[PDB]
């Protein structure tokens, strides 16, 4: 239902990871 | 013995029947909030007779009837103090909230839960009542924290709302702060008086230092909603009018000035507690006059009245006037 | 310690002096222990074994719990005989050396004077 | 002490011995059963101790844990048998194996005569409790738990094996009874202060000391319902029972020695109140307000006045009580929506209205109302701390007053305001578990009209 | 819940109206024992020392 | 009814009564072995009553 | 499939096969039993039986006794012109100082 | 009644007769008839029946005689059993000291209600029986501990001792 | 569940020791207690000093 990658994980590095964290929080990447 | 002492505790116990009642039958029908001001107007009719002793000769007495447990050399014992302020405000209450509970028998007639309030209406008398009565610290704190929860409980009466739920924590907090000025004189007058009861502390304490006095003070202005601590009584309006006659205008919001009352032999001897009182009582009253000439709501409007009236009673006590203070109580 | 003692004849699990002890109760503690050890040795070898721990086996239980207490017996015997070797030496040492054990003074607390401190 | 240990002991065979379908039954009828007779224990005497045999006693400080032990076995079963209802007949049986090791070896733990054997009974308690929290947890994070209490516990516990073996030799006796009689005052050194370190730290890390207590929250939330219920009940209370027994050895040393502990306690009493305004998790929240009720016990055995250790007898009979009775509310609405996170199921006075009331009850004992023994405890321990110095009375009105916020806030979160509305499942309240509170609330008040049951023997 | 508080009443009641008659009952038929010097020569036995009848039965019972 | 299966299902009953009764007889024989000051202490010692020859058990 | 598991099975309401459900056990007859013996053995026996015997325990401390003996000191010590206590504990002449 | 006049004094009760100065009924009296006539005669009744109920059946309970027995002082260092007893007696020495203070205080609150407005003058014989019970029993039992015995309450008398004879010794000079 | 897990069991994987937790912890954990050590032992060393002259009246103090 919620996996692992569905979690809170370690401050985002580069802008893709970026991305995928505003991804993961159901955020534009703008505004994350 | 003497009927002074058995109606003073009859009084008292025929408070609490329809509370053992409320879970019979008639706490299930619609017989109950009648049934409770019934007794609460017999229970007023009966106070009567001590108030009339006391009006022809001055009977007063202490009645120590329970003893619960002894610490070493300090003994704790069920004891009441029928003084002149116990039989003088229990008459005055027991009308007041009389007149209260026929009044809420029409304003919360349609209250899906009508009993349950007014068996939280008859909870928080009994608890002012051994607030009143109470003839050490001890019990006087058990009156003091059951009229503190019962005012939490109907202040947050519609419990879905979540501005009656602050208002009644927010009570709650500023109760505690008071608190801890009550138990800070618990135990100052354990440490030094080795008593709990008024008579030993009165008989220790001829020159009371400050520390007792000052914890006194905190808890009366935490109770009275003194400037400071004064902020919730207002916010206590979130409660059904009902509530906020009986308890947050007329009986229990005078439970720090009639504290300062029963301990007027020891701030008698105190002028700087006298003078923190008196100025206390002052800017209470001046700053919460001030607020209602503005106020809109018309509930807020009498609390900040109220709110002014402690602060007037706690001048008087200021200036070693507690007879006046407690006759402005009932008045 | 005990290795060099004198008259200490080797390989001898209860020397004949012993018998002048009082052997063990039948219904000693200890003993009861040592049966009750017996009895989960059996009930784990028939969990072990995949039998029913309770009732497989009445002869092997019993026999665990009889030859467990056959042995806890001559065990007590021989760990009461060493104390009670061990309580003799210990007495006749102070026996022989007085200089070593005196006979002390003893004094009264209302003559003795012991340090108060408050708790305060 | 034998009619209360061998009925005891006579649970596991008819545990094992019964049909699959009268487990609980019997084990709670039999328990209840010893929870009646491990209360003539309370008959007391003034100034001698119940000195039974050579190697077991009991007094007015053991005789309530006692009684508390005995009457937590049957709670906990009815607690455990919903969420083992699915367990096979064999683990169902374990399960109850290792709450009954767990009554026993508690039950001879207070009991003990000497301090030695004290020690081995109050380790040995350690063995089913890390069963019960790793087998029988619920989480991954009951492995981690694990580790923590146990290593924790065994850090603390090590050295006073040595520092008791150490005494020993050089007093000659263990005993109870000699050690009180026999009490040396202790000079002092660098050696006697770490032989007090020894003596105490194990105590203190058990109950737990602030700063000693990371092993707490995950241990108190990891573990199944019952475990919670022991842990804080019975073996929080281990701690403030041992160092009771102990300092009787570390006078005057105890004078300065506790001040480090009785900062870390006074100050970690107002964090870790603080800590329950913020907590997410409902059972954590319930654990953290362990360590505040604990701190006040190390204050009052740490200052060593007879008020101080009346109080701190009465305290950790009513935080017993208490958060067995609180962990046992969160768990009903746990095994409703299946999470502990405290927001999710909100509103629910409008659902189930008698389980609010004992939410209320709990909150209120948890609150300290006079007259309540909670209250009569911490009263106690308040004035006995003004005594040892006034400024103590800030920190302790502080405290109460962060305990009166959190407690009522966590009622106001989870009883009151809107119900959750995609939450369809919240049945009505069993009979089983309005038992389970009304249990847990009606000795609680009984005790009020006869505190000195629970004053301990200083009173 | 109106069941489960029923069923709790009934339980507390079961015992305790027989508890509350019986204790009523002794307290007006037997009452408690009057203080009194020890005649001479006579060694009281244990439970004598205790007044209510209820004390006095409990301690020659069970101690 | 069906005595058979209600002594071979529910005697597991008697486990922990005889239990209780085998510890109150075990604590008995505790007292049996500290009796070196019976009537003998400076507190409580006293001449036996004609018939009696101790003072507890 | 990354493993072979059973999938997460839903919890069964004890109320939906028996809606007198009291909580204990899924077969009505022992849930029943479960339920008396719980209440009467708890509350019957434990809380009420219990609280009396707790309430009449012989008397406990011997507050009594020493309420008469503080009693029958206090009458002495009046009657005679005594301190109602002394400040030394023990005697003055069972105690030798050192010095 | 039961407790003795001596232990529990109170002074020869004064009461003004009733002195009307009025022709209106004093409704107080009037109260009190029907008090005694619905409420103190049926309860007295009922006290008469269960005072004979309790009059057939009559027994006693005896007050407990301990006799006195070494104190810790006697004890040689060590000696267990000589330990024990006096400790036991110490122990009930305090108890007895601590109703005897209860006692007194008693006293002081009674004569404080009893004497109204004017008990700061009236209750000096109370307020110097508490005053000086309460000092013996300061000396004897403070600071003690949780953990006191008679050893320690003795150090405590022998350090008052020394401070007091070597106070006296300096003062003599 | 991320609000939850975020707030207990991300934090010290995520944590690192650098000047400003450094300085906060020594700040917020040690700093409160030796504060209060310092309080509370200059107010019993005063008491002390006041019993030790007798300047501190104890006439009803007899529980403690
Ligand atoms: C002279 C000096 C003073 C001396 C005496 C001092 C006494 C205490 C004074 C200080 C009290 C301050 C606080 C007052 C209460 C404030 C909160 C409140 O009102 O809650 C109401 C609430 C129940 O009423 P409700 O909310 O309308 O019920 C809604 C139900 O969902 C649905 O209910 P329903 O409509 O179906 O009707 C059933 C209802 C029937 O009951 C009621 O309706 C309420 C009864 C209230 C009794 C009086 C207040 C409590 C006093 C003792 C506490 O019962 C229940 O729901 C189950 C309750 C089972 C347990 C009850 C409590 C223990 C036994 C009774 C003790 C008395 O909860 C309680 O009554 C529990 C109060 C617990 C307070 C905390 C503990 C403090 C220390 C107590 C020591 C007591 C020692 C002596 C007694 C020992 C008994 C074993
Ligand atoms: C609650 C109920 C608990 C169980 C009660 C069991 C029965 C209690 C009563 C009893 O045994 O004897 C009663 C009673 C006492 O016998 P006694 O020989 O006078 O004295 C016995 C000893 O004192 C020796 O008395 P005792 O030491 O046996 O004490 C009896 C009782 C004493 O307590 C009571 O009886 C109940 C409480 C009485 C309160 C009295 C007024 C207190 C005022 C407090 C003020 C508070 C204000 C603020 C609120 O206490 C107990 O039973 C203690 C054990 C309780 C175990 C459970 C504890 C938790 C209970 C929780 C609630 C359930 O027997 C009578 O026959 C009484 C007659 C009363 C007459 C009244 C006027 C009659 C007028 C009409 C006359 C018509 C004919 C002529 C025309
Ligand atoms: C669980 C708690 C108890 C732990 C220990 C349990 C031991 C159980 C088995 C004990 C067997 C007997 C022990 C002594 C032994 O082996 O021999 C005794 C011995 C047998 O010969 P032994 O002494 O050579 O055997 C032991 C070996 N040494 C020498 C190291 C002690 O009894 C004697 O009397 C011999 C003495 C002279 C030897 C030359
Ligand atoms: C209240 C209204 C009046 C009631 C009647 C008047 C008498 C009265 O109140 O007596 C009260 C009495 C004491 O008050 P009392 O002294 O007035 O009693 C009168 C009887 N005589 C005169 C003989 C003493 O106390 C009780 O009845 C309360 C009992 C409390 C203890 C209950 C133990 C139950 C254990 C169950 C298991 C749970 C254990 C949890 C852990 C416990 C650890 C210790
Ligand atoms: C009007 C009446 C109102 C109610 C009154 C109070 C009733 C309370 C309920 C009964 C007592 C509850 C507590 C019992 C505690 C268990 C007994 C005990 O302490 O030891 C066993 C006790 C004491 O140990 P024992 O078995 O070695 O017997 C020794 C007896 N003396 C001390 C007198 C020499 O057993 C007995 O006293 C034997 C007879 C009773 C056997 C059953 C006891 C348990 C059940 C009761
Ligand atoms: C016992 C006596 C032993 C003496 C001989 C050994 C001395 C040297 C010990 C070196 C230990 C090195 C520890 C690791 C390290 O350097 O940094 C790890 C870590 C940093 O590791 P990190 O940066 O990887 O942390 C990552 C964190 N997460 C997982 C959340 C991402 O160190 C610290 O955080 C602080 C270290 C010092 C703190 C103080 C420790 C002692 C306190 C007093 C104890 C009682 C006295
Ligand atoms: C001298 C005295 C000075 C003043 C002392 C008290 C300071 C704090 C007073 C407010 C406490 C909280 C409160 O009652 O209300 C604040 C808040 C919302 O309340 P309100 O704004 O009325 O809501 C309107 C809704 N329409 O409601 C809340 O925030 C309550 C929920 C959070 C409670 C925990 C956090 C605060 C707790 C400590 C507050 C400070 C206490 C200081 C005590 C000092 C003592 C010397
Ligand atoms: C709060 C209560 C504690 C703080 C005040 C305590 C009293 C104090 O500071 O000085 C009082 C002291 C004389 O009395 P004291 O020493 O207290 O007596 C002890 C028993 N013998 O010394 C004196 O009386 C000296 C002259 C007065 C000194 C100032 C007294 C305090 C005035 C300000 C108090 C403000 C309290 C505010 C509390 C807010 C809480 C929310
Ligand atoms: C912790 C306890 C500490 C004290 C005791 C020390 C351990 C003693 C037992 C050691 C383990 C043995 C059994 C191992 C096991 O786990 O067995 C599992 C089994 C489960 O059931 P199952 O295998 O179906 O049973 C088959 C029929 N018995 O289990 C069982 O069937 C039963 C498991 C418990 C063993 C039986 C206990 C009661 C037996 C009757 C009373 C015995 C009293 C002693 C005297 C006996 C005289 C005949
Ligand atoms: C995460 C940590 C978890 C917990 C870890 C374990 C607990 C903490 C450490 C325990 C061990 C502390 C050992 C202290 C030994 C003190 C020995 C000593 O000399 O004591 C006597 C001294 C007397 O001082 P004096 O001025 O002479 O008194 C007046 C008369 N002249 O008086 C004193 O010295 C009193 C004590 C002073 C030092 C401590 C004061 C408290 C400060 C807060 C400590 C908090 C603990 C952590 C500290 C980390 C750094």
């Amino acid at each position: 239902h919620v996996t692992k990658d569905m979690f809170p994980g370690p401050y985002p590095k580069t802008p893709e990871e970026r991305a995928a964290a505003a991804k993961k929080y159901n955020m534009r990447v703008e505004d994350y | 013995m003497n009927p002074f002492a058995s109606l003073t505790l009859t009084t008292l116990i025929i408070l609490t029947i329809p509370i053992m009642m409320s879970n019979s039958n008639i706490y299930k029908t619609n017989l109950y909030p009648n049934y409770v001001k019934t007794t609460v107007s017999y229970a007023f009719t009966l106070s009567l007779v001590p108030l009339l002793m006391f009006m022809h000769t001055g009977q007063e007495m202490i009645i120590s009837n329970w003893h619960w447990m002894t610490l070493q050399t300090v003994e704790l014992s069920l004891s009441f103090k029928m003084d002149y302020f116990s039989v003088m405000f229990i008459p005055v209450a027991l009308f007041v909230t009389w007149s209260i509970m026929e009044f809420s028998m029409w304003y919360m007639h349609s209250d899906p839960f009508i009993n349950r309030f007014f068996k939280y209406l008859v909870l928080f008398l009994i608890t002012m009542m051994i607030l009143v009565t109470a003839n050490n610290l001890f019990q006087l704190f058990i009156g003091w924290e059951g009229v503190g929860i019962m005012s939490f409980l109907l202040i947050g009466w519609w419990h879905g709302r979540t501005d009656a739920n602050t208002a009644a924590l927010q009570a709650i907090l500023y109760n505690r702060i008071g608190d801890i000025g009550f138990v800070l004189s618990m135990a100052w007058f354990l440490t030094h008086s080795n008593a709990w009861d008024l008579q030993q502390i009165f008989m220790l304490n001829n020159e009371c230092p400050n520390m007792p006095l000052i914890g006194l003070l905190l808890a009366a202005a935490g109770k009275s909603a003194q400037f400071g601590l004064h902020p919730w009584l207002p916010s206590a309006m979130e409660g059904p009018t009902p509530v906020s006659a009986l308890l947050h205008s007329s009986t229990m919001v005078v439970a720090g000035v009639f504290l300062l009352i029963r301990f007027y032999p020891l701030m008698e001897t105190n002028k700087l507690v006298q003078t923190m009182t008196l100025c206390l009582g002052a800017i209470t009253t001046l700053f919460t006059a001030l607020c209602a000439i503005t106020q809109n709501d018309i509930k807020k409007i009498v609390a900040f009245s109220t709110s002014s009236q402690l602060g007037l009673m706690m001048v008087t006590i200021g200036i070693n006037q507690p007879h006046l203070a407690f006759l402005h109580i009932c008045m | 310690m005990m290795s060099g003692r004198p008259g200490r004849v080797p390989l001898q699990f209860l020397p004949n002096e012993a018998r002048s002890l009082p052997p063990p109760k039948l219904t000693d503690p200890r003993l009861v222990y040592m049966g009750f050890l017996g009895y989960c040795s059996g009930l784990i070898d028939n969990a072990i074994r995949r039998r029913p721990v309770v009732s497989a086996g009445l002869h092997r239980q019993l026999l665990y719990v009889t030859s467990f207490v056959f042995f806890g017996y001559y065990l007590l015997k021989r760990q009461d005989y060493m104390y009670a070797l061990r309580d003799h030496d210990m007495f006749a040492y102070v026996k022989s050396h007085p200089e070593d054990f005196p006979e002390k003074d003893k004094k009264t607390y209302g003559e003795i004077l012991e340090e108060f401190h408050p708790v305060r | 002490m034998l009619k209360i240990i061998i009925p005891t002991t006579m649970l596991l065979p008819m545990t094992w011995m019964s049909k699959h379908n009268m487990i609980w039954i019997n084990a709670t009828v039999h328990s209840l059963l010893i929870s009646l007779i491990s209360l003539s224990l309370l008959n007391q005497l003034g100034e001698n101790s119940l000195n039974f045999s050579l190697t077991f006693f009991s007094d007015s400080l053991s005789a309530p844990l006692l009684v508390l032990t005995t009457w937590l076995l049957p709670l906990m079963l009815m607690a455990s048998q919903s969420h083992l209802s699915k367990e096979t007949t064999t683990r169902k049986k374990l399960y109850i194996t290792m709450l009954i090791l767990l009554q026993l070896f508690l039950i001879m733990t207070f009991t003990a005569t000497e301090l030695i054997l004290f020690y081995i009974l109050f380790e040995a308690t350690l063995v089913p409790t890390l069963i019960i929290i790793t087998r029988w947890g619920n989480q991954t994070e009951r492995l981690n738990a694990g580790l923590y209490f146990l290593f924790y516990t065994l850090a603390g516990s090590l050295p006073l094996l040595v520092a008791l073996v150490y005494i020993q030799n050089t007093t000659g006796s263990l005993n109870f009874l000699i050690i009180h009689y026999w009490s040396h005052p202790l000079s002092n050194s660098w050696s006697n202060i770490f032989m007090w370190l020894a003596c105490i730290m194990a105590f203190m890390v058990k109950m737990p000391l602030y700063g000693l207590h990371l092993w707490l929250p995950k241990a108190h939330v990891e573990a199944p319902i019952a475990g919670s219920m022991v842990l804080a009940a019975v073996l929080l209370k281990l701690g403030g029972y041992g160092m009771m027994r102990i300092t009787t050895i570390l006078n005057p040393l105890t004078n300065y020695m506790a001040y480090p502990f009785l900062m870390l306690s006074m100050w970690g009493m107002i964090m870790t109140s603080s800590i329950c305004l913020r907590q997410t998790d409902l059972k954590s929240l319930i654990a953290y307000s362990s360590v505040s009720h604990m701190a006040l016990v190390i204050v009052a055995i740490m200052i060593q006045t007879p008020w101080s250790f009346m109080g701190a007898t009465a305290l950790m009979i009513a935080h017993g009580l208490t958060s067995s009775m609180l962990f046992c509310l969160a768990n009903t609405n746990y095994e409703r929506v299946h999470s502990r996170t405290m927001i999710l199921a909100r509103g629910l006075q409008t659902l189930l209205p008698l389980m609010a009331t004992w939410w209320l009850m709990a909150s209120l004992t948890n609150l300290a109302l006079p007259p309540s023994i909670n209250l009569i405890g911490e009263l106690f321990i308040i004035t006995a701390s003004f005594s040892w110095s006034n400024i103590t009375i800030i920190l302790m009105g502080m405290n109460m007053m962060i305990t009166a916020l959190y407690s009522l806030y966590m009622l106001i979160t989870t009883q009151r305001g809107k119900y959750t509305h995609h939450i369809n499942n919240i049945k009505a309240s069993f009979t089983r578990e309005n038992a389970l509170m009304a249990l847990h609330i009606l000795p609680l008040l009984l005790l009020t009209l006869n505190p000195k049951m629970i004053l301990g023997p200083l009173y | 819940d109106r069941r489960f508080l029923k069923l709790m009443r009934f339980y507390i009641l079961l015992t305790g109206i027989p508890v509350a008659i019986g204790i009523t009952l002794v307290n007006v038929f037997i009452g408690e024992a009057e203080l009194a010097d020890i005649p001479e020569g006579y060694v009281p036995e244990h439970w004598e020392y205790f007044k209510h009848p209820i004390s006095r039965w409990i301690a020659r019972t069970f101690y | 009814m069906n005595v058979l299966q209600i002594v071979r299902d529910h005697w597991v009953h008697i486990l922990v009564p005889v239990g209780f009764v085998f510890g109150c007889y075990l604590d008995r024989r505790s007292d049996e072995k500290l009796t070196a000051f019976r009537n003998k202490s400076l507190l409580f010692k006293r001449e036996l009553r004609p018939n009696e020859e101790v003072t507890w058990k | 499939i990354r493993l072979q598991e059973d999938p997460d099975p839903e919890d069964e309401n004890l109320y939906e096969k028996n809606p007198d459900s009291h909580g204990y056990d899924k077969d009505p007859i022992v849930d029943l039993w479960n339920m008396r013996v719980v209440f009467f053995f708890g509350f019957s026996i434990v809380l009420v039986l219990g609280s009396t015997f707790v309430a009449y325990l012989p008397d406990y401390r011997m507050q009594e006794w020493a309420r008469r003996e503080a009693e029958r000191l206090v009458k002495y010590r009046e009657a005679n012109g005594l301190p109602l206590m002394e400040s030394n504990c023990f005697d003055p002449n069972k105690i030798q100082l050192p010095e | 009644d039961s407790w003795d006049k001596d232990v529990y004094p109170e002074p020869p009760r004064r009461t003004p007769a009733p002195a009307p100065q009025t022709s209106l009924p004093n409704p107080v009296t009037y109260l009190t008839k029907i008090f005694d006539l619905l409420v103190d005669r049926p309860v007295t009744l009922a006290r008469e029946f269960i005072e004979q109920q309790h009059a057939k059946n009559r027994y006693y309970y005896y007050h407990r005689e301990f006799r006195r027995v070494p104190d810790i002082t006697e004890c040689e260092e060590k000696d267990i059993l000589c330990m024990f007893e006096a400790e036991m007696q110490w122990r009930r020495d305090y108890k007895v000291d601590q109703e005897i203070v209860n006692i007194i205080q008693e006293r002081l609150k009674a004569c404080q209600q009893r004497e109204g407005e004017s008990y700061r003058q009236n209750c000096a014989k109370e307020l110097e029986q508490f005053t000086q019970v309460s000092k013996a029993f300061q000396d004897r039992y403070s600071d003690l501990g949780a953990h006191y015995s008679a050893r320690k309450c003795l150090a405590k008398q022998k350090q008052r001792m020394l401070a007091e004879r070597k106070a006296a010794k300096e003062a003599a000079a | 569940i991320r609000w939850t897990y975020a707030r207990s069991a991300n934090i010290y994987p995520n944590f690192r020791p650098t000047p400003k937790t450094s300085l906060l912890g020594a700040l917020f954990g040690i700093g409160p207690l030796f504060f209060w050590y310092y309080v509370f032992k200059t107010d019993r060393d005063k008491k002390e000093k006041l019993i030790q002259e007798g300047k501190l009246d104890q006439t009803f103090n007899i529980s403690y």
